[PDB]
């Protein structure tokens, strides 16, 4: 019975999910356009934890020393201290994360943190680390602008839908909401500098992969 | 329960009593019909000690019946309500006196204003089952259980945290949804048909997903979300639930050869 | 019908069904002695020749992708991206 | 005691209606929806201890931007009746009172039932519209429940747009029923499209559309 009921639903070439008559069943497949086989359980790192821990993990302030960043993480950290053009960004970033932590606790009301998502990011971190032989105990060529812009830019490329009007540009807004939340938590600058210590060269490789993999996870129109 | 009144057994007990359906025939031991002719004096010894006791027209057939304490003291009750319940039930044509809650034989007796002993007999039937002491319909055996509930802490991390939760046999969603003291938002039912009627289709869909996911996951399996959501969406795109049967989908207009 | 080339909105990648059907027909054609737009460096299996052309973007076909309403965009395999 | 109950109940049912209309777009001051119980009877119940529904009734107008969205939107009269059953003559007044003052639409709470006489009285005066609400239904605002997601009515302009972005005929949309409770709580009419926005465990936020068949 199940097969004869959902026998003709098919993912169409606009990511709707319509049956033989053409009625929309869902407006993107599975509400994110992702292919089931490309999903993996990963952990949203902003949902959980005490806020103190959340503060400790993501907060970065240059001008003041409550959560300051030790320069020896990166080359230009010395002359960074107390900047202000950038000390703006960090908040704007850290603002975003706070919104996410707020948002996710609305989505997952029981603070559940491990959820199946497309591209596995940890694994993309490693492959970068090992491919480039990440010399810890050694500062990094990355500059706060490249990180924060890098993440913020990348999101514009994760295209599930690529129409050009207003309606479509908001579906696309949504399809990648939760995924971006993940991607932001993983790639916050504190992590990138302190924890992964990626070089300039490593980063864009991490970025350019996440784009390549993500785009491969989209469901293929024509799929029954 | 109400959001503040989480894990206060007492407050829970009051609600459980507030909705659990209680008919008379669940508290009473047995009903007797006499012919004690004088309205005032009663051949039964005790009834006199209460006849004047509240006398300080009516038929000669005493109808008297007897309740357990522990029954009447489980979902505990006061005959003061119970009487007025009867009083409010028919009329004030059926005079009623009842024993005191202190009294060691929980006693209610009544009288009336061809032969009635059949109509008298009729009366107790009604009294037996047609009379609800309290509760709502269809709601029996309101178990009261404890549940942990991960909630955030004031430090902002999640902590398990318990609460009382009245499970229930039988369903009457709309009625129970208003009974004060409960949290009328987060109330559930495994009969998603009723959710669809009371909260409309979109909730009916989300409840439906909930029920399928229980069936699947109950035995430990795990199906990716999109497969279940896709099904649950097919069942609710006409508004209202469509069964996966000859009647449901095979009655759409999807081409005869299909 | 015929969405204009500047308004094509569907994905710029090759769905795996497009890739499978392309290599089918292309191989089928080759197996009918259709001319071959690549140097068969020793290859003799029509499917393997087809996988070679496709890797050189030398298959002269084009994919007509029907939208659910009835209209369609046209992509030429030479311009679609393969994974 | 019993009166107290039917105060609190009638208290809440009131609050719902004020929310329901506020959601429907009209202007309701925020903190007037939250009018506590005591000031309620201290405003609406007689001193003797009874509720004067017949003056609880009230009127409200489209917020200034709803006109910017639905300009044809007009004012609306909310009314409670007191006789537990409602006969024609009571409704006879309503259908004209709505007509005379000529609001866009009028909502008729009641308490126990409506005599099928006045039941036919309703579909009487277009372009007005008459909605009845057994106040039992209103004691709980169902849209606050968790499983109910935010529904949002769509200006016939947006509708005309969405059908074009997806290339849809109206019949190809997911449906809703005008009898559906949430449809009632906003008073849709056939051919209106609500946009449903729910939380989605796979993409955070997701937006769906049902047309009110």
């Amino acid at each position: 019975r199940l097969v004869k009921a959902l026998e003709d639903i098919m993912v169409h070439y606009d990511n709707t999910t319509r049956n033989s008559l053409g009625n929309v069943i869902q407006f993107i497949y599975g509400e994110d356009g992702m292919d089931a086989a490309h999903i993996e359980k990963q952990s949203l790192d902003t949902i959980g934890g005490s806020d103190a821990a959340f503060e400790k993990r993501y907060r970065v302030d240059l001008l003041n020393t409550d959560h300051t960043l030790d320069p020896s993480l990166l080359e230009s950290g010395s002359e960074i201290l107390g900047d202000l053009k950038l000390q703006v960004l960090l908040d704007e970033e850290y603002k975003q994360l706070v919104k996410d932590r707020k948002f996710l606790r609305e989505v997952f009301v029981d603070g559940e943190a491990n959820w199946p998502l497309p591209v596995n990011i940890r694994r993309i971190i490693q492959n970068a680390q090992q491919t480039f032989h990440i010399d810890h105990t050694k500062p990094s060529d990355l500059t706060i602008k490249d990180i924060v812009l890098g993440v913020k830019d990348l999101q514009e490329n994760l295209l599930v839908l690529r129409g050009k009007n207003e309606i479509i540009q908001n579906a696309q807004r949504d399809a990648v909401t939760l995924f971006c939340c993940l991607l932001r938590s993983r790639l916050a600058t504190r992590r990138v500098l302190q924890e992964y210590r990626l070089t300039k060269q490593a980063f864009d490789w991490v970025l350019s992969n996440i784009e390549a993999q993500f785009l491969r996870s989209v469901v293929h129109p024509g799929e029954m | 329960l109400e959001p503040g009144h989480a894990a206060d057994q007492e407050q829970a007990k009051l609600i459980r009593s507030a909705i659990e359906h209680t008919t008379l025939k669940s508290v009473t031991i047995a009903s007797e019909i006499y012919y004690d002719p004088d309205p005032r004096s009663t051949v039964i010894p005790e009834d006199e000690e209460i006849i004047q006791l509240h006398f300080s027209q009516q038929s000669p057939w005493l109808l008297r019946l007897e309740l357990d304490r522990a029954a009447m003291n489980d979902k505990d009750l006061t005959m003061g309500q119970v009487g007025e319940r009867i009083k409010q039930t028919f009329k004030n044509d059926l005079f009623v006196i009842w024993s005191e809650d202190n009294d060691e034989k929980l006693i209610i007796r009544c009288r009336v204003v061809a032969e009635e002993d059949h109509m008298l007999k009729k009366i107790e039937n009604t009294m037996l089952e047609n009379i609800t002491l309290r509760g709502v319909e269809n709601i029996e055996r309101v178990v009261m259980m404890k549940y942990d509930r991960k909630v955030p802490s004031p430090t902002g991390e999640y902590v398990k945290e318990p609460e009382w939760v009245l499970e229930t046999d039988g369903v009457n969603l709309s009625e129970v949804m208003t009974v004060p003291g409960i949290d009328p938002t987060r109330i559930y039912t495994n009969s998603f048909i009723d959710i669809m009627e009371v909260l409309g289709i979109e909730a009916g869909r989300a409840a439906l997903y909930k029920e399928v996911y229980n069936v699947i996951a109950s035995d430990g399996s795990y199906v990716n979300y999109r497969h279940m959501a896709l099904l649950v969406d097919v069942m609710t795109t006409q508004g209202g639930l469509t069964s996966v049967t000859r009647h449901g989908f095979n009655r759409s207009n999807t081409g005869a050869l299909m | 019908k015929a969405i204009p080339k500047d308004q094509r909105a569907t994905t710029p990648y090759m769905t795996k069904y497009e890739r499978a059907r392309i290599l089918g027909t292309r191989a089928l054609q080759i197996s009918m002695n259709a001319p071959v737009f690549v140097d068969l460096e020793g290859e003799t299996d029509p499917l393997r020749i087809a996988m070679k052309e496709l890797a050189e973007k030398k298959i002269p076909l084009v994919i007509r992708r029907y939208l659910p309403d009835g209209s369609f965009e046209d992509w030429s395999v030479e311009e679609l991206i393969v994974d | 005691q019993e009166n107290e109950r039917n105060i609190s109940r009638l208290w809440r049912a009131f609050r719902t209606v004020k929310e329901m209309v506020k959601d429907r777009g009209y202007f309701i001051t925020q903190e007037e929806v939250e009018l506590p119980l005591e000031d309620f009877k201290a405003k609406y119940c007689d001193s003797m201890g009874r509720p004067q529904r017949k003056m609880m009734s009230f009127q409200a107008n489209p917020t200034e931007e709803s006109i910017s969205k639905f300009p044809d939107m007009g004012s609306l009269w909310v009314e409670f009746c007191d006789e537990p059953s409602v006969g024609v003559k009571t409704m006879k007044t309503f259908v004209i009172h709505i007509q005379e003052k000529n609001f866009q639409t009028g909502i008729f709470v009641y308490q126990n039932n409506i005599t099928p006489s006045a039941m036919k009285l309703v579909p009487s005066i277009p372009p007005a519209t008459i909605e009845t609400f057994n106040e039992a239904a209103l004691v709980v605002n169902i849209t606050h429940h968790e499983l109910v997601p935010k529904h949002i009515r769509l200006s016939s302009d947006e509708k005309r747009e969405l059908l074009k972005r997806y290339r849809l005929k109206e019949s190809q949309l997911p449906r809703i029923q005008r009898a559906d409770p949430v449809a009632l709580y906003l008073g849709l009419k056939r051919g209106e499209v609500v946009k449903i926005i729910r939380k989605s465990e796979t993409s955070g936020r997701y937006a769906s559309y049902r047309i009110c068949m």
